[PDB]
């Protein structure tokens, strides 16, 4: 059970910290 | 060099505020990206106040 | 996401592009995300306003 508030939040939230990450090449 | 890194430095809120809105505008059955993402990005802008 | 997808997550298309997008603000225009989304998807609108 999960709703669209805290997904999209998640999504956001992980996009956001995620790209950050990639600026140190996190994605390695 | 002694600088350089790119420190993207993301100020918080911005998903916040742009979450409460996605969330509010999916409720409101968005049509197409072109006037969801026009209005969505446009919310917070509404909301920081761009004119005065 | 959780795991175990019971839990479901909710993501109608827009999420994966709004995270696309959301990647342009940060990588484009840390400081201010917002402006150039703006003026990023009012462009996409002014190019691209759906025509069939």
């Amino acid at each position: 059970r999960e709703t669209a508030e805290e997904v999209s939040a998640r999504i956001v939230q992980v996009v956001t910290a995620e790209a950050v990450a990639v600026l140190k090449g996190e994605q390695e | 060099g002694a600088m350089g890194m790119s420190h993207i430095q993301i100020p918080p809120g911005l998903t916040e505020l742009l979450q409460g809105y996605t969330v509010e505008v999916l409720r409101q059955q968005p049509p197409d990206l072109v006037e969801f993402a026009v209005e969505y990005f446009t919310r917070l802008r509404e909301a920081r106040a761009p004119a005065s």
